[PDB]
């Protein structure tokens, strides 16, 4: 996170830490006890498929305070339409091998239904963004979970207020922009997959997956997030499907 | 398909704020949204075929705040939209035309009173007057003739001018907000003369 | 107005313009000066827009210069008090008042629902947790 604050222990309970071969990989979002939502791009150059661990209740990467729980991931499902190295459809669904236990420091974020998100949650300005990513472009990673509040933007605005970079990948209907254009705050490499949660009438919902941007907190560029609302029923259909053997699964979208 | 709205204009007088825009709907309907620079967007005028939206009840919750609005176009069979210029009520809302409440002759001095025209700002169901809203920022300006054209200024609603005990003077006032540089003066009221 | 032997008498704003309805000359015949007659006339001719009785549903109307202002009762709004706020109860409006999910309805009233782990209260809009760890809640703060 660039320009955020350390989230206090327990106030970002749906934050998951993805580890591959023991190393820190990406963030995620607990959606219930067995599933977590992440970004498809974290798995692009992953070779060790059965060496994927999901850690919850985590806060400080430099200590084990017995609040953290880890499970191995049995399945990562990405849309067949996603093309590695690119930008579109950057979403992944992981089936935890064993269900974690909801505790004071382990609670899932609510995955809303398409219309509530599309017509209601889409209009609350600020939403939270968190993770253990770089504290600035190419800078170091954080040890304690970091949070950031960022204002959402309609794509037309996002396009109207950004420096016209002739190589920038188009912002599709599967993503939305959010953050600041003055280079002060933004998600950053290492946070991908993490949650963008919107608060509404006493409850928190999953509205976006940290996905991409032109370098962290660049002037004239907002961070772009995966539009989770477009994948609600796809997410639902998959959570109802029997475990198709093999860890990776490129399910058809939709 | 649709066509994005355009020429979104704010029209405001005594806080009755109404957003207008073009064009006239032809196989499309509109929806408007309002918000302060950093607040959640509130939808008003749902699927309206009209080219205007009454935003008074929203803007009068804090007249000193700055609001931006947008107008969406939906096909009548993210959508297109256009943002409105920004509008800070307190500094841009038009001061209606004033109204001389009376003009009592006290000896050689004559007292002219301007009535506090009601604004749309409410408080406990009641409507605050222009003076409860602007306070010391509101200056009323009196014009009076006997061939002549004299003026006077007051930071209340009453004037006391020296009339030549010999003729029937005439009046007309103007509300002025000195601090402004935009819509700082109102249209002159209807002329009132002593019979 | 002008009667047989009235203009033999010097003009009068009440008698001629307030009492009776005057013309532009008659007013000019009174105020004498062009600009003085103009100033009076611009207000004397740009009528009472509230005459067409344009403010509906109980609103009051303040006339203006080729315009007016409507002051509406609490449950109404719009340029002429046409909008009934009581009728705006649709999901695209404050999530239809629903705490969580709002289902819009045509002839029927909007109906609220909830997310797994919550239950709709009796008020028909609120949701209460049915389980110890409902989804969008931070235990340490709750
Ligand atoms: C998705 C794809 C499209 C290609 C592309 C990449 C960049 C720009 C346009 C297209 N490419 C990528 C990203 F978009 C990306 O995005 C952001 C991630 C977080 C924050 C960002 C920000 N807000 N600045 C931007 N991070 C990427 O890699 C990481 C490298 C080092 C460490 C962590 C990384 C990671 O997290 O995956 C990456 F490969
Ligand atoms: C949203 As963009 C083009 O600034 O990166
Ligand atoms: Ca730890
Ligand atoms: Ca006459
Ligand atoms: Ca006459
Ligand atoms: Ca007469
Ligand atoms: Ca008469
Ligand atoms: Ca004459
Ligand atoms: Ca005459
Ligand atoms: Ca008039």
């Amino acid at each position: 996170i660039v320009g955020g604050k350390v989230c206090p222990k327990g106030e970002c309970p749906w934050q998951v830490l993805l580890l591959v071969n023991g190393a820190q990989l990406c963030g995620g979002t607990l959606i219930n006890t067995i599933w977590v939502v992440s970004a498809a791009h974290c798995f692009d150059k992953i070779k060790n498929w059965r060496n994927l661990i999901a850690v919850l209740g985590e806060h400080d990467l430099s200590e084990h305070d017995g609040d953290e729980q880890s499970r191995r991931v049995a399945q990562v499902i990405i849309p067949s339409t996603y093309v590695p190295g690119t930008t579109n459809h950057d979403i992944a669904l992981l089936r935890l091998h064993q269900p974690v236990v909801l505790t004071d420091h382990v609670v899932p974020l609510c995955l809303p239904e398409r219309t509530f998100s599309e017509r209601t949650l889409a209009f609350v300005r600020f939403s939270l963004v968190s993770g253990w990513g770089q504290l600035l472009d190419r800078g170091a990673t954080a040890l304690e979970l970091m949070v950031l509040n960022v204002p959402r933007l309609m794509t037309q605005d996002c396009l109207q207020q950004s420096r016209k970079v002739g190589d920038s990948p188009n912002i599709t209907e599967y993503m939305f922009c959010a953050g600041y254009s003055d280079g002060s705050k933004d998600s950053c490499k290492g946070d991908s997959g993490g949650p963008h949660a919107t608060h509404y009438r006493g409850t928190w919902y999953l509205t976006g997956i940290v996905s991409w941007g032109q370098g962290c907190a660049t002037v004239g560029h907002f961070g772009v997030y995966t539009r989770v609302s477009q994948y609600i029923e796809w997410l639902q259909k998959l959570m109802r499907s029997e475990p198709r053997p093999g860890v990776l699964l490129r399910a058809p979208f939709p | 398909n649709t066509v994005a709205a355009y020429n979104l204009t704010w029209k405001s007088t005594n806080f009755k704020t109404i957003l207008e825009w073009e064009p006239k709907p032809v196989n499309q309907v509109y929806t408007v949204q309002i918000s302060t620079k950093s607040g959640d967007w509130k939808s008003k005028c749902f699927y309206t075929t009209d080219t205007e939206c009454d935003l008074t009840d929203e803007i009068v919750k804090d007249v000193k705040q700055t609001y931006l609005a947008r107008v969406f176009s939906y096909p009548a069979g993210e959508p297109l939209y256009e943002n409105s210029p920004e509008f800070t009520p307190y500094l841009e809302t038009n001061l209606g035309q004033p109204t001389i409440q009376s003009f009592e002759q006290v000896g050689t001095k004559v007292n002219v009173t301007v009535e506090d025209e009601r604004t749309l700002v409410r408080r406990n169901n009641t409507f605050l007057s222009l003076r409860d809203v602007f306070g010391k920022d509101l200056i009323y300006t009196l014009y009076y003739w006997k061939s002549g054209k004299k003026t006077a200024k007051t930071n209340t609603n009453e004037f006391l001018i020296d009339v030549d005990k010999g003729e029937n003077y005439c009046f007309s006032v103007q509300a002025v907000i000195p601090s402004r540089t935009v819509n700082r003066k109102s249209t002159d009221s209807p002329v009132e003369c002593m019979g | 107005a002008n009667a047989f032997l009235e203009e033999l008498r010097p003009g009068s704003l009440e008698r001629e313009c307030k009492e009776e309805q005057c013309s532009f000359e008659e007013a000019r015949e009174i105020f004498k000066d062009a600009e003085r007659t103009k100033l009076f006339w611009i207000s004397y001719s740009d009528g009472d827009q509230c005459a067409s009785s344009p403010c509906q549903n109980g609103g009051s109307c303040k006339d203006q210069l080729q315009s007016y202002i409507c002051f509406c009762l609490p449950a109404f709004e719009g340029r002429n008090c046409e909008t009934h706020k009581d009728d705006q109860l649709i999901c695209v409006n404050e999530n239809g008042g629903c705490e969580q999910y709002c289902s819009d309805h045509t002839g029927t009233k909007r109906s609220c629902r909830c997310h797994e782990g919550y239950s709709l209260l009796a008020d028909g809009v609120s949701c209460t947790p049915t389980v110890e760890y409902p989804c969008g809640k931070i235990p340490i703060l709750e």
